[PDB]
């Protein structure tokens, strides 16, 4: 049998939740942005020797479409919470999100990466030891990760795989 | 003294003529928002809606358009050479038929709009509402079959002609 995984990306506008799904789904990167406003693909994937089946549900909307995006969350079993390094308000609103799953799975343990992406910038406004400190609070994984040279993508969608497994 | 105006979209899905939606334009209540979109309907100021798309449409709740410069939905301009302010907040999405500003936050208003097919109260004080479908509102409830719970059309649902009635 091939066990199925239900991984949700949330994070703000213009991270890159869809470049990073994209990334790991079809293996390339555009500078095109197209918004999201619920977008869901599966892939078939080998983790630690096991071939699985990924459902990704690519999420959109931030505080004012919040609700109906509670939906979709509903539904996963793990959760990406991006933000971009050149992107205070995306750091800011991890919180926001971290809270919209606990209420939306009704559990204090969720599975959850933390991913800071656009590492390939030459600038940024979050300093890594934020990041690390607010997965370390968690209780999560940090991973760096970039869309556009594909540095952490695999390790994000995988190490989430990992968490999943451990919390069942 | 003036009415307020009526404008109309003759729709075609894949080309094929669908049918005319007309609109109120509460000039009344929301001048500066209704003659934008008054003025993007006509042409008259060399740019507009006519060859336009509906790019959004989710089935019970709207369809949304007006993206004439763009690919992606991130497009379109307002008469006014720049986005422009929320004019005000006094009316609500209050059902079926009401014509809404789209908009990336406070006080960006271009020429996207979307026309409601449900109430949808959730975007009050967010959204300026200047209009409502006056006739042909059959012809939005048959743009609805072509939407999806994402918004991603399965037919190309144009704006073929537009322009000032009465
Ligand atoms: C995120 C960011 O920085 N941007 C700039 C983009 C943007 O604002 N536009 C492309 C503007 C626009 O289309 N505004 C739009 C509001 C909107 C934009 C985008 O990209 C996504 C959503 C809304 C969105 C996302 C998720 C979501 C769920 C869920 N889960 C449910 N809904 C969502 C909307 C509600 C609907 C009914 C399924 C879809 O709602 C809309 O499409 C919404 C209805 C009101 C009018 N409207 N679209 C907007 O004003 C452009 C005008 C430049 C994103
Ligand atoms: N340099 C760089 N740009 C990136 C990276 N990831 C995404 N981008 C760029 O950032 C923009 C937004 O990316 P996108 O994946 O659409 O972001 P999103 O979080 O899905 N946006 P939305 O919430 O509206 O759906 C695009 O122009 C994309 O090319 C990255 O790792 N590095
Ligand atoms: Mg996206």
């Amino acid at each position: 049998s091939m066990t199925e995984y239900k991984l949700v990306v949330v994070g703000a506008c213009g991270v890159g939740k869809s470049a990073l799904t994209i990334q790991l789904i079809q293996n390339h990167f555009v500078d095109e942005y197209d918004p999201t406003i619920e977008d869901s693909y599966r892939k078939q994937v080998v983790i630690d020797g096991e071939t699985s089946l990924l459902d990704i549900l690519d999420t959109a909307g931030q505080e004012e479409y919040s609700a109906m995006r509670d939906q979709y969350m509903r539904t996963g079993e793990g959760f990406l919470l991006v933000f971009a390094i050149n992107n205070t308000k995306s750091f800011e609103d991890i919180h926001h999100y971290r809270e919209q799953i606990k209420r939306v799975k009704d559990s204090e343990d969720v599975p959850m990466v933390l991913v800071g992406n656009k590492s390939d910038l030459p600038s940024r406004t979050v300093d890594t030891k934020q990041a690390q400190d607010l997965a370390r609070s968690y209780g999560i994984p940090f991973i760096e990760t970039s869309a556009k040279t594909r540095q952490g993508v695999d390790d994000a969608f995988y190490t989430l795989v990992r968490e999943i497994r451990k919390h069942k | 003294s003036m009415v307020n105006p009526t404008v109309f979209f003759d729709i075609a899905v894949d080309g094929e003529p669908l049918g005319r939606v007309s609109f109120e334009l509460f000039a009344d209540k929301v001048p500066k928002t209704a003659e934008n979109f008054r003025a993007l309907s006509t042409g008259e100021k060399g740019f507009g809606y006519k060859g336009s798309s509906f790019h959004r449409i989710i089935p019970g709740f709207m369809c949304q358009g007006g993206d004439f410069t763009r690919h992606n939905g991130t497009g379109g301009k307002s008469i006014y050479g720049e986005k422009f302010e929320d004019e005000n907040f006094i009316l609500k999405h209050t059902g079926p038929g009401i014509l809404s500003m789209a908009n990336a936050g406070p006080n960006t208003n271009g020429s996207q709009f979307f026309i409601c097919t449900a109430k949808t109260e959730w975007l009050d004080g967010k959204h300026v509402v200047f209009g409502k479908v006056k006739e042909g509102m059959n012809i939005v409830e048959a743009m609805e079959r072509f939407g999806s719970r994402n918004g991603k059309t399965s037919k190309k649902i144009t704006i073929a002609d537009c322009g000032q009635l009465e």
